[PDB]
Order: structure tokens, then C-alpha cells, then sequence
């Protein structure tokens, strides 16, 4: 048959790679860890080295402490039986203030207190996380497109949990940390606004969602389809176009009229899926504080 | 016109069907036989989108629809007013997107390249004839299909999904939006890479993917690698679609009550899990 | 009403980013020519970016585009027809010339480089400490073409050194000589390798290297382009799948 290149067919490994250098403290960088044949069938085999800054370390720290906020209550509300914590693991819920406390940290522990404990080590966690995807890339004389990108998802994140809220008075606006919990909040949360279907951001949103499945579509088997000529080798055809990049780019020419750049289809793949969340935290940053309805709200508008 | 470098790769050859009676460009397009075809199938569906357009009467893109037989109609023909239409067009529709397929299959061989983008394409059509021939035909019904307008097939979807009550409860359905989420992560992260490579601190040099690769290895603890990520973005999209289409064969053939109570199988299973104190008993 | 104005801005601001975006991705290729090499009149209703420099690693240079596009090789292509939009047949063997699927581009005449300054892809006997460690070792295999026969023998795997990755294979021929295969372009068997893209006779015409431990990206693009145009330009010589499948129980 014909090699797809899907799956490697034969594994090569050489001594251990302890990376680049450039302005990265090594002080830092743990050693290389093992190698993994079964992760070698579809990408590297390699693991580690990592790097653990202050802010890596203050990031895993928050993020265990959040993790353990839920976990605490969660074996609360499970009678402190193991094989009943186990049955109904997706039906507990760690829920915010009920809205009579506005905006009050004044929450008991059980009525959203410990919600707001849990928000505060997510924020921390969360946040120090972000410093470390620009840091990282400092150190390595990179551009910080992966620390930008990462805004975009925290934008949709503190419009849900922190900015929304507020506007609109009540921490009960939020989201609760459970599995179905937030299943059941998100379904609530359109019912309430008059069909989310009908936010034009909403709608927005989706397009660029499926759109990023698209583009994705494209340019990774793009990519596979030229890796015969050097083509995932993305930054020399960048430096130096190989006939990679001008078949990949005739594939589209000659099929929808026109095509990219091996580094514009890069610039495309950002912005398609970063405009996911920027979009649809304007959306649902609207409900509720400008419009109430949005079915009835576009029925009045255009 | 050309691209500076294109002259090199428009030779004669590749086609699949018709020699080369339509083995020829218009601008940047190429035709071949597919070409002719897709035109046929599509230039007809859109005359019998405004023919159905005219017999309900409005010209704005967003009041025309299309509308499948009743469900009455079972599984046979109806008239063009009252669902025929809507059945000639679905099988334009799916004309022109196999001869797309094909288009693309034709070009790929005048280019020497690997045939992953048509195969790629063929789960989004193979997605659609999901929704509208694959789950109809298990229900007995087209007018179980979707209608063809702006505005009402999105309607379709909120009629359908709570006609099984919270559809998120369906858990091929949990899968699949698990994958379109990780998908849109990986792509914004992929393009960031690269370009953060491509593109460094002001007055700096041109990064390599030894950056790339100390860059997730320092961040994560894994690098997938220049090769892998290509891979894995194929298949997450494609994973996404496919959990996609499985969601809706299922649902209302192999499986009808509310979708939460799908969730009740391990709470309440033969091994009568009384274990009191909890909600679930 | 502050929602219409928003979503109405954003509108704006997505017209705009598409501008950007497509004049963007106007770096390779533009301006449009015709046929014959000359200037296109009719450039689209998008104009071309102000340049941008990339400062390449180990004192390579730099490069600045959009800048001037030359092909810089021999196109031996020729105008079938009258009026624009029909195919330019060969005038020779294309494989042999580089055209069509065969093609190449004219890249630098050096080796790629990690980003240490040494050879990115080198053979593994003289990448050090390099080995094959999971699935068939295709060294010493018989490397069989799509007409079914046996064309040589794995003599080494040429490995991607930073990437940790097989990129081609060496096959020596008949009369002693060796050449590069594209691991991309070939299936590893049992007991034996197999090319589809090359009838059994087609291999010595792979463009050679002029060292045997390095290869430079001009060469690369030269041996991918050819093995890749076999698929159209071999097609006489391939057996059929079911010619294949016997061969097995041969
Ligand atoms: C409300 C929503 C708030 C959302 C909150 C957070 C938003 C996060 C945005 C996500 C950005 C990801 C994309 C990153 C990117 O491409 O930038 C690379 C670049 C990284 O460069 P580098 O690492 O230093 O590399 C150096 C290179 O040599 C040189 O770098 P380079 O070449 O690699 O990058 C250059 C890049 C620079 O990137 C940017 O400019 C990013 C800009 C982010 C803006 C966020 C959107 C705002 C939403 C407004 C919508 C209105 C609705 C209300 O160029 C662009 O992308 C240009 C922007 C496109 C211009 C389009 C103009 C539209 C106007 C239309 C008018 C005409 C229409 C007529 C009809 O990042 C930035 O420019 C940083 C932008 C930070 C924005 C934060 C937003 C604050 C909150
Ligand atoms: C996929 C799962 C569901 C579904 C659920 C939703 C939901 C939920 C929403 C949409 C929305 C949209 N859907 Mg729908 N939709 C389905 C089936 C389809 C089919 C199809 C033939 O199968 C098509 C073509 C569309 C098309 C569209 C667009 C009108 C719109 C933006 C999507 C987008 O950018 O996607 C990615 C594709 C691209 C980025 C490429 C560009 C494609 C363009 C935009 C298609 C234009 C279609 C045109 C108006 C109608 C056919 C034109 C012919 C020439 C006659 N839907 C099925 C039933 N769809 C969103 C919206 O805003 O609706 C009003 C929205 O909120
Ligand atoms: C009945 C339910 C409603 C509905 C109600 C809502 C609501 C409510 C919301 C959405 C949202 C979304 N909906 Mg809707 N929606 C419905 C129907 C649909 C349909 C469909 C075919 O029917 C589709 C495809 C969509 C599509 C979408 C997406 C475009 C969008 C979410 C983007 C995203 O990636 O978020 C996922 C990404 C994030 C949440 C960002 C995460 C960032 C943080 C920082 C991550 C932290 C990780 C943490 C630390 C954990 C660490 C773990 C360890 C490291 C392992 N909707 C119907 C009408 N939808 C959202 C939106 O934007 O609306 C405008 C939203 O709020
Ligand atoms: C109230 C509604 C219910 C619900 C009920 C449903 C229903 C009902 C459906 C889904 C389906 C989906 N839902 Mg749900 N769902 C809800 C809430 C959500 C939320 C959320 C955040 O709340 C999310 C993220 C999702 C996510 C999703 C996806 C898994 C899936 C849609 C994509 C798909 O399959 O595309 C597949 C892609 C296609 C069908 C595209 C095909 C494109 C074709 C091949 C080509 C078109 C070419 C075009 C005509 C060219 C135009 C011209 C050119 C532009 C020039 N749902 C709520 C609770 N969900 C759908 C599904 O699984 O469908 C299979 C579905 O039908
Ligand atoms: C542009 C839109 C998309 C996006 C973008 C985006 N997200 C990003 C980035 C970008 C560009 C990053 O730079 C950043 C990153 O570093 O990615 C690798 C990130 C990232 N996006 C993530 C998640 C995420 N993104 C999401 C969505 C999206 N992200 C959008 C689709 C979603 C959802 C809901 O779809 C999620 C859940 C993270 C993986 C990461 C940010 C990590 C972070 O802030 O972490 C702090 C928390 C901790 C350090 C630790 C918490 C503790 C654990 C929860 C413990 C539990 C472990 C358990 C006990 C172990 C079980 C083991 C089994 C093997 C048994
Ligand atoms: C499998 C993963 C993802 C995927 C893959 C994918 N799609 C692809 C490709 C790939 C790899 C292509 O090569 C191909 C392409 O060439 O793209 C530029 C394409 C493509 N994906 C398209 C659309 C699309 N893909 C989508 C999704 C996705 N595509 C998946 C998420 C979606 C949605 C809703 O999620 C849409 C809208 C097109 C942009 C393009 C194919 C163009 C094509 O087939 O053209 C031939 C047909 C016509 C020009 C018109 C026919 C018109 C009909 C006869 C009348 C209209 C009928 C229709 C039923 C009406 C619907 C009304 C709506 C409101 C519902
Ligand atoms: C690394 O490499 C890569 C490139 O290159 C270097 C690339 O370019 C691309 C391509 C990617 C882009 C250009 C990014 C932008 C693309 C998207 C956002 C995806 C969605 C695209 C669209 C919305 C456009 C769809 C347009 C279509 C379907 C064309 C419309 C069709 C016509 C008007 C005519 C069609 C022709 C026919 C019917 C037959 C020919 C004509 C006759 C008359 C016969 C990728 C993926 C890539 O990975
Ligand atoms: C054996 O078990 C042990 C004890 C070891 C465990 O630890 C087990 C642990 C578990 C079972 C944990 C289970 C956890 C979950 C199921 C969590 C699932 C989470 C979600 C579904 C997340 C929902 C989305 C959350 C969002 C959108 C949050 C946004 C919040 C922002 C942080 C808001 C900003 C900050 C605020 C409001 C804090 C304000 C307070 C200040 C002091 C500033
Ligand atoms: C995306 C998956 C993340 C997996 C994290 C892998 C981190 C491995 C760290 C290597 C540690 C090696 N050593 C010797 C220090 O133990
Ligand atoms: C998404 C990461 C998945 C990594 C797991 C890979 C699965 C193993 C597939 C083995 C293929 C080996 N073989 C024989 C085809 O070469
Ligand atoms: C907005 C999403 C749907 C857009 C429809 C397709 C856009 C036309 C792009 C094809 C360009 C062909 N052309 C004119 C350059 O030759
Ligand atoms: C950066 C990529 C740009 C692609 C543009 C996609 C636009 C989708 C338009 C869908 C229309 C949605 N709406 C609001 C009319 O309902
Ligand atoms: C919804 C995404 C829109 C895609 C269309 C973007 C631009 C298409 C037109 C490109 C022009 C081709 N041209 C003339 C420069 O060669
Ligand atoms: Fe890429």
C-alpha cells in the first residue's frame, strides 16, 4: 500500500536533548525524563526536560490548592463515604453565594464561602500560568503570540466568573465548579436570555469554532499532504520557499481561487481560533447586563 | 494570471475522467471534469432554491427556507411544494460536494501531493448526509432531516435537542465537543508557535524548531513535535466530527427518553447501589 | 442601542483584519505574471505589503519579502495553446527536467541547520550515538519499485539529528552508487521496502549529492520533486493492486 504518514514506521533516538540555551536560566531545567515508544507512533517520543520558575511553582501550588477546594467539599457532601464519592462524582457541585449576598465576601463557608476560596486560588493559578507562557518565551528570544493567544481564552474565562458577576451585582452569577453542574448552568443561562441562538456573538462564535475544526482540517492535512517534500518543516520554507509550500499553496489556488503563505496560514490559524472566545465573551458579557432577551431583542434590531 | 512560480506545475495530466477535454484552467481555477460538475449540481440547486423561493413568496436571504416533507410522508416522494423540492436540492447538494471531492482528487494528482485534504472533506459530507439521509432514513421520515434556511435550521436544532431534554447529557455528544474545544486550543497554540519562532524579539534572528520544541518541553514537559502537531490537529477535527455524527445516529434510534438518563446506568445498575447518604440513594 | 453598536463595530474591525490577512499571505508568489514572465495588469483589489526582513541564524543573510521573484532555473515547459488557461506540455522528459510533479525549487545549495550550527539530517553512521529504536530496522532490506522489482538495498537511515526522526533512506544501487529516498515515500516491510512512486528502473535517474554525509536544501527539493513525479509520469510501469497483493504469496 501507500505510507499515509499517519503513524511512524520506524522510531530513531539519539542522546537525550536538553534543549536550546539562549537567556533561559538552566539552573532551572529539570533533567530529561524517559522516553515513551507508544507516544513515538504519532509524535515525539521525549519527555522533559520542564522548567520550574517561582511562578510555575506558584501556579501548580493555587491550582492543587483550587483542585483540593472542590475536592474537600466534594467528599463533604458524599457522607465521607468513599464508594458513594465515587457513584455521584458528576452530580456534586461547589456553588456560589446564593444572590441575596450581592457582592459580599461575607458568604458562610457552606453557602459559597469555599466557592469564593476555590475562585480565588483559580485566579491565582490561572493567571501566574499566563506570566509563565510569556516568560518562557522571553527567555528563548521568541514572540509572545502564545502568551496573546492564551488572553483570549482568559477573557471568555473572566467574563464568566469575575466580570460579568460584578456588573451585574451577585457572585450567584457565576459559574459552579461541578462536572454536570456546569452543564446544567450553561442550559439555564440561554433559557434565561431569550434563546443564545439569536446573540449575533453567539453566532459569531460558532462560525469560528467550526471554522477553526475547518482550518485545522486544511492545514494539518495540507501539511501531511506535502510532508513528502520537507513541508512540516515550516520555518526553513518560511526563509527559504521549497516546492512544498508552492504546491500546498496551488492545491488552493486552483481549487477555491485563491491561498496563503506558509506563514499567513499561520496568521489565519490564530486569529480563527482565538476569535472564538473574543467573540464569545462579548457575547455573553451583554446577556443580562445590556440585553435581556436576545430573540426578542433582534427582532426589534435589523 | 499566475503566481511567479506557478508556470512549472501546470502541465497536462492527472485528470480521472475525460483525458484532457477539460483539462484546463479559468484564472486561477481549475476545471476538469468535476469542475463541469460541480457547476451542474449547484447552478441547479440554487435555481431550485429560488423556484422554492418564489412559491412562499420572499426575497430576503434570511426568510427562505426549505422545508423536508411532513413526517407522514414517510420515507417516499412528495410534491415540490410540500417537500420535493427540498429533496431534489439535497441530492444537488450532495452531487456537488462529492464532485468537490473529486475536483480536489484531480488536482492532488496533477500535483504530485498526498490525498489527505479530500479524505479530510469526505467526514464533513459524510457528517452532513448524517443529518439528512443516514438518521432520516433510520426514523422512517425525511421530515426528520433539517430545513434549508438561516434562521430555521437553527431552530431545527433547538427543537431537537430538547426534544431529548439537556442534550449535553449525551455523552458521544460530551466527546465531541471535548474534541472541537481541544481543537480550537491546539490550532491558536500552533499558529502562535510557529509565528513566535518565525517571528522573535525585535532585531533578533529567526528562530528554529529546536526553539519551538525547548519552548513546549520548558512550558509542558512534552513537545509533540513539527510533524505530530499536523497530525494531531487532523485528527482532532476529524475526531470532533465523527463524535459528532455518531451523537445523532444514535439519537432517536438506538435510544429515545431524555439523554440525562443515560447517566442513571452506574447510580442505579443491577448491583442496586444503594449506598444511601448521598443524592443518588 | 450599545449592542447594535458593538456588534456593528465588530463587523467593521472583521473587514478590516481581512485586509490584513489576505494582503498578509502576498508574500510569495505576487506579483501576478502571465503565461510568458511579464507582469499581469489585472493584480486583484488587494495592494502588496509594506516588506518585512527575516534575520536568518548563523549568518546566512537575511531576506526581505515581498521582494523580487525569479525562478532562477530552467523551466522546460512549453505554451500549448493560444489564449491563457491551458496546460504547458513538457518539452523533454520531465522527470528528468524537473517539471510538472517532478518540479523543484531553486533553495540554497547549503544544508539545513539546527540551532547549534551543525547538519540538521545526517546518516546515522555518522550521527553520533543515533539508533533505531522501535519497529522494523529497514537497513539491509531489498528496495523493490512499482513495476515489482528490485532496484537495491538499505545501506542507511539518514536521521533528522534535533527532531529525533527518520527523513530518507540510502539505497545503493546496482553499479555501487547510493541515493536518498523519502521516508515519506516509502513503505517498510517485512522483507523489503517499497516504493510505489518509482518503476524499478527510474532510481538511478535520482539527482545525486555531492557529499555522502550531508545534504543541502537545493538537493532536497531536487530528489522529493522526482520521486513524487513518478506517481503521474511512472504510471506505464506500475503493476496493478492486485499484482501487488499476488506478489506477496510469491
Ligand atoms: C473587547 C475584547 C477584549 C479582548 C481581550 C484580549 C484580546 C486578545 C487578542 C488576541 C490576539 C492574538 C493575536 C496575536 C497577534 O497576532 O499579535 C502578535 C503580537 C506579538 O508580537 P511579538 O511577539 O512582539 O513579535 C514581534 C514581531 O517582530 C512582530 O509581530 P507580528 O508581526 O508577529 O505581529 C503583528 C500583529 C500584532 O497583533 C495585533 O495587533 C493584536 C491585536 C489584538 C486586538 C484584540 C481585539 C480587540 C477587539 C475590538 C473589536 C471591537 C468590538 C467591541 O499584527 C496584527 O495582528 C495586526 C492586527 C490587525 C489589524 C486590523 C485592523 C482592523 C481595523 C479595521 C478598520 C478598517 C475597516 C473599514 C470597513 O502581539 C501583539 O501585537 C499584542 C497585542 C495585545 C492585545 C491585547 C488586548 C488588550 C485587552
Ligand atoms: C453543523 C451542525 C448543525 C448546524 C448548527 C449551527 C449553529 C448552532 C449555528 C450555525 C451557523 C451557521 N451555519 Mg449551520 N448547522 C448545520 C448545518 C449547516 C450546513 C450544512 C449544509 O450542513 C451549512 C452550509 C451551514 C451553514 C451555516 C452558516 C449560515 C452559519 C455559520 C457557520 C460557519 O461559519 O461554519 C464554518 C464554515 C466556514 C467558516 C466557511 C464559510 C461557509 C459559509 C459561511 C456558508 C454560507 C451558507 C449560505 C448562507 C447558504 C448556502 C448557500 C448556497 C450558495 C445556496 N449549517 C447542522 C444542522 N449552524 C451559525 C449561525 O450564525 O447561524 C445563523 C450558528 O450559530
Ligand atoms: C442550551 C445551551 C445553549 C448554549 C449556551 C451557551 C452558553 C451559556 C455559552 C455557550 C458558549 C459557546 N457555545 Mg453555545 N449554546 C447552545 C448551542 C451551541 C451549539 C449547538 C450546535 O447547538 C454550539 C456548537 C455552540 C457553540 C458554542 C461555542 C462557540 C462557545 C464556547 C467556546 C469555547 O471554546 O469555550 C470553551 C473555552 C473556555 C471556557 C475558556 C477557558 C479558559 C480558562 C482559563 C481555562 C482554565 C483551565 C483550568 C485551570 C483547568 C485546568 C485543568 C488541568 C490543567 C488538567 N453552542 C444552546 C443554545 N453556549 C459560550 C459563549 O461564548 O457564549 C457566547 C457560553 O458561555
Ligand atoms: C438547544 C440545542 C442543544 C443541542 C443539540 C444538538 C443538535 C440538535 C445537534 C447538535 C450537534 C452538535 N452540537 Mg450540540 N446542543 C446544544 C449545545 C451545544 C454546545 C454548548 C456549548 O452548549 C456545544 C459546543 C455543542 C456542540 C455540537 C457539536 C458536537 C455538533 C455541531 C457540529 C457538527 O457536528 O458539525 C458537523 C459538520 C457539518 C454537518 C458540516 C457539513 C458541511 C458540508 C459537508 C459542506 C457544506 C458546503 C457549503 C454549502 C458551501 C457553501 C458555499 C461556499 C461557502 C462558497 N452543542 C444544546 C443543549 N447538538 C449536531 C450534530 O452532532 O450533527 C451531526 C446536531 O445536529
Ligand atoms: C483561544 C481559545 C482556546 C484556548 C486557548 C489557550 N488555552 C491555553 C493557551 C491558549 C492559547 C495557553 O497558552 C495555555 C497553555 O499552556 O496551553 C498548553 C492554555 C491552557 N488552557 C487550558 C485549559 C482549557 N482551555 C480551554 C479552552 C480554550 N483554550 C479555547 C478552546 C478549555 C475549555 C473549557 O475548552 C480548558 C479546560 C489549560 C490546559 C492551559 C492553562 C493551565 C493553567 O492555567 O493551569 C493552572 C492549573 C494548574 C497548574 C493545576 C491544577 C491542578 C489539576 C486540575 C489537578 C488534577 C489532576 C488529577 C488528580 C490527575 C489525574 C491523572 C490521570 C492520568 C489518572
Ligand atoms: C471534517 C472537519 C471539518 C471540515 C472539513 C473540510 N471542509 C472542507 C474541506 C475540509 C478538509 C475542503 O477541502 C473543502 C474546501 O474546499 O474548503 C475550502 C471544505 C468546505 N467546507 C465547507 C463548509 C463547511 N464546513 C464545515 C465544517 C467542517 N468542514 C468540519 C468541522 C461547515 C460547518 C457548518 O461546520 C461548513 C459550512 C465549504 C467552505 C467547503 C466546500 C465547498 C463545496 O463543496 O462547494 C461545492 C458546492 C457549492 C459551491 C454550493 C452547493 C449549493 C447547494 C446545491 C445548495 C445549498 C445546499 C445546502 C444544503 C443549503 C444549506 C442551508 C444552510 C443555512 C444550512
Ligand atoms: C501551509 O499551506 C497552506 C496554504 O498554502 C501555503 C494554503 O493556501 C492553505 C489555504 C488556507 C487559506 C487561504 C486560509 C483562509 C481559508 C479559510 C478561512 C477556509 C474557508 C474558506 C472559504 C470561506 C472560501 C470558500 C470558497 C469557495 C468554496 C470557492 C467558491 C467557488 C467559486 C466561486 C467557483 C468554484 C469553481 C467551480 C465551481 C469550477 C471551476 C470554474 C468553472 C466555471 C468550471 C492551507 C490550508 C495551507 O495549509
Ligand atoms: C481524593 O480526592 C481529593 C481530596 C484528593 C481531591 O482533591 C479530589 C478532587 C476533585 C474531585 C475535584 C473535582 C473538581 C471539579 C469537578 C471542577 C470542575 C470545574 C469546572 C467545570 C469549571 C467551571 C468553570 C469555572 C469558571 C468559568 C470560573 C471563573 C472564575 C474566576 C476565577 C473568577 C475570578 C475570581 C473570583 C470571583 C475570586 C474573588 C475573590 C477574591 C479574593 C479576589
Ligand atoms: C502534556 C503532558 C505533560 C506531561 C508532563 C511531563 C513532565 C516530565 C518531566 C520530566 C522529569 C524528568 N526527571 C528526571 C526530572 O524526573
Ligand atoms: C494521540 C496520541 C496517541 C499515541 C498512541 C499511538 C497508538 C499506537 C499505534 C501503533 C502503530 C504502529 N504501526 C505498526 C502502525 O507502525
Ligand atoms: C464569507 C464566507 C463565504 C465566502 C464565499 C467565497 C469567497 C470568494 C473567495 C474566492 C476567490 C476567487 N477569486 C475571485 C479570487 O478568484
Ligand atoms: C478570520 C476568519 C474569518 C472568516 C469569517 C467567517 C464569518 C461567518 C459569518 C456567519 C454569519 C453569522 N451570523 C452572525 C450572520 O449569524
Ligand atoms: C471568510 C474568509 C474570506 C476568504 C476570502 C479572502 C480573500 C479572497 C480573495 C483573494 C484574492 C486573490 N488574489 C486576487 C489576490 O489573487
Ligand atoms: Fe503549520
Amino acid at each position: 500500500a501507500e505510507y499515509q504518514n499517519i503513524f511512524t514506521q520506524v522510531q530513531v533516538r539519539g542522546p537525550a536533548d536538553l534543549g536550546m540555551t539562549e537567556d533561559v536560566n538552566l539552573a532551572n531545567r529539570s533533567g530529561v525524563g524517559p522516553f515513551s515508544t507508544l507516544l513515538g507512533w504519532f509524535g515525539n517520543a521525549q519527555l522533559g526536560p520542564i522548567y520550574l520558575g517561582s511562578l510555575g511553582v506558584l501556579s501548580l501550588f493555587s491550582g492543587l490548592m483550587w483542585f483540593f477546594t472542590i475536592g474537600i467539599w466534594f467528599w463533604y457532601q458524599a457522607g465521607w463515604n468513599p464508594a458513594c464519592f465515587l457513584r455521584d462524582l458528576f452530580f456534586f457541585s461547589l456553588e456560589p453565594p446564593a444572590p441575596e449576598y450581592g457582592l459580599s465576601f461575607a458568604a458562610p463557608l457552606k453557602e459559597g464561602g469555599l466557592w469564593l476560596i476555590a475562585s480565588f486560588f483559580m485566579f491565582v493559578a490561572v493567571w501566574s500560568w499566563w506570566g509563565r507562557t510569556y516568560l518562557r518565551a522571553q527567555a528563548l528570544g521568541m514572540g509572545k503570540h502564545t502568551a496573546w493567544a492564551f488572553l483570549s481564552a482568559i477573557w471568555l474565562w473572566m467574563v464568566l466568573g469575575f466580570i460579568r458577576p460584578i456588573l451585574m451585582g451577585s457572585w450567584s452569577e457565576a459559574v459552579p465548579y461541578g462536572i454536570f453542574s456546569h452543564l446544567d448552568w450553561t442550559n439555564n443561562f440561554s433559557l434565561v436570555h431569550g434563546n443564545l441562538f439569536y446573540n449575533p456573538f453567539h453566532g459569531l462564535s460558532i462560525a469560528f469554532l467550526y471554522g477553526s475544526a475547518l482550518l485545522f482540517a486544511m492545514h494539518g492535512a495540507t501539511i501531511l499532504a506535502v510532508s513528502r517534500f520537507g513541508g512540516e518543516r515550516e520555518l526553513e520554507q518560511i526563509a527559504d520557499r521549497g516546492t512544498a509550500a508552492e504546491r500546498a499553496a496551488l492545491f488552493w489556488r486552483w481549487t477555491m481561487g485563491f491561498n496563503a503563505t506558509m506563514e499567513g496560514i499561520h496568521r489565519w490559524a490564530i486569529w480563527m481560533a482565538v476569535l472564538v472566545t473574543l467573540t464569545g465573551g462579548i457575547g455573553i458579557l451583554l446577556s443580562g447586563t445590556v440585553v435581556d432577551n436576545w430573540y426578542v431583542w433582534g427582532q426589534n434590531h435589523g | 494570471a499566475l503566481l511567479s512560480f506557478e508556470r512549472k506545475y501546470r502541465v497536462p495530466g492527472g485528470t480521472l475522467v475525460g483525458g484532457n477535454l477539460f483539462d484546463f484552467w479559468v484564472g486561477p481555477f481549475y476545471v476538469g471534469f468535476f469542475g463541469v460538475a460541480t457547476f451542474f449540481f449547484a447552478a441547479l440547486g440554487i435555481i431550485l432554491i429560488a423556484w422554492s423561493a418564489v412559491l412562499q413568496g420572499t426575497w430576503n436571504p434570511q426568510l427562505i427556507s426549505v422545508y423536508p416533507p411532513a413526517l407522514e410522508y414517510g420515507l417516499g416522494g412528495a410534491p415540490l411544494a410540500k417537500g420535493g423540492l427540498w429533496q431534489i436540492i439535497t441530492i444537488c447538494a450532495t452531487g456537488a460536494f462529492v464532485s468537490w471531492a473529486l475536483r480536489e482528487v484531480e488536482i492532488c494528482r496533477k500535483l504530485g501531493i498526498g490525498y489527505h485534504i479530500p479524505f479530510a472533506f469526505a467526514f464533513a459530507i459524510l457528517a452532513y448526509l448524517t443529518l439528512v439521509l443516514f438518521r432520516p432514513v433510520m426514523m422512517g421520515a425525511w421530515g426528520y432531516a433539517f430545513p434549508y434556511g438561516i434562521w430555521t435550521h437553527l431552530d431545527w436544532v433547538s427543537n431537537t435537542g430538547y426534544t431529548y431534554g439537556n442534550f449535553h447529557y449525551n455523552p458521544a455528544h460530551m466527546i465531541a465537543i471535548t474534541f472541537f474545544f481541544t481543537n480550537a486550543l491546539a490550532l491558536a497554540l500552533h499558529g502562535a508557535l510557529v509565528l513566535s519562532a518565525a517571528n522573535p524579539e525585535k532585531g533578533k534572528e529567526m528562530r528554529t524548531p529546536d526553539h519551538e520544541d525547548t519552548f513546549f518541553r520548558d512550558l509542558v514537559g512534552y513537545s509533540i513535535g513539527t510533524l505530530g502537531i499536523h497530525r494531531l490537529g487532523l485528527l482532532l477535527s476529524l475526531s470532533a466530527v465523527f463524535f459528532s455524527a455518531l451523537c445523532m445516529i444514535i439519537t432517536g434510534t438506538i435510544w429515545f427518553d431524555q439523554w440525562v438518563d443515560w447517566w442513571q446506568w452506574w447510580v442505579k445498575l443491577p448491583w442496586w447501589a444503594n449506598i444511601p447518604g448521598c443524592i443518588n440513594g | 442601542d450599545l449592542a447594535s453598536l458593538a456588534i456593528y463595530s465588530f463587523w467593521i474591525f472583521l473587514a478590516g483584519l481581512i485586509y490584513y490577512l489576505q494582503t498578509e499571505n502576498m508574500r510569495e508568489g505576487y506579483p501576478l505574471e502571465n503565461e510568458d514572465g511579464t507582469p499581469a495588469a489585472n493584480q486583484g483589489p488587494f495592494p502588496l505589503p509594506k516588506p518585512k526582513t527575516f534575520i536568518l541564524p548563523h549568518g546566512r543573510g537575511t531576506l526581505t519579502v515581498p521582494g523580487p521573484e525569479s525562478e532562477d532555473r530552467p523551466i522546460a515547459l512549453a505554451r500549448t495553446a493560444v489564449s491563457e488557461g491551458f496546460p504547458h506540455a513538457p518539452t523533454g522528459d520531465p522527470m528528468k527536467d524537473g517539471v510538472g510533479p517532478a518540479s523543484w525549487v531553486a533553495r540554497r545549495d547549503l544544508p539545513e541547520l539546527d540551532g547549534h550550527g551543525h547538519n540538521k539530517i545526517k546518516p546515522m553512521k555518522a550521527a553520533a550515538g543515533f539508533h533505531v529504536s522501535a519497529g522494523k530496522n529497514p537497513i539491509g532490506l531489498p528496495v523493490r519499485g512499482c513495476d515489482l522489482e528490485i532496484a537495491g538495498k538499505v545501506v542507511d537511515i539518514w536521521v533528522d539529528i534535533p527532531e529525533q526522526m527518520a527523513r530518507f533512506l540510502e539505497v545503493e544501487l546496482k553499479d555501487g552508487s547510493t541515493r536518498l529516498l523519502p521516508m515519506q515515500m516509502v513503505k517498510v516491510q517485512s522483507n523489503r521496502v517499497h516504493v510505489n512512486a518509482l518503476s524499478s528502473d527510474l532510481f538511478a535517474g535520482i539527482p545525486t549529492i555531492k557529499s555522502p554525509t550531508e545534504v543541502t536544501l537545493l538537493e532536497e527539493d531536487k530528489i522529493c520533486g522526482y520521486v513524487a513525479g513518478g506517481l503521474m509520469y511512472a504510471a506505464p510501469k506500475r503493476k496493478s493492486v492486485v499484482a501487488a497483493m499476488l506478489a506477496e504469496y510469491a
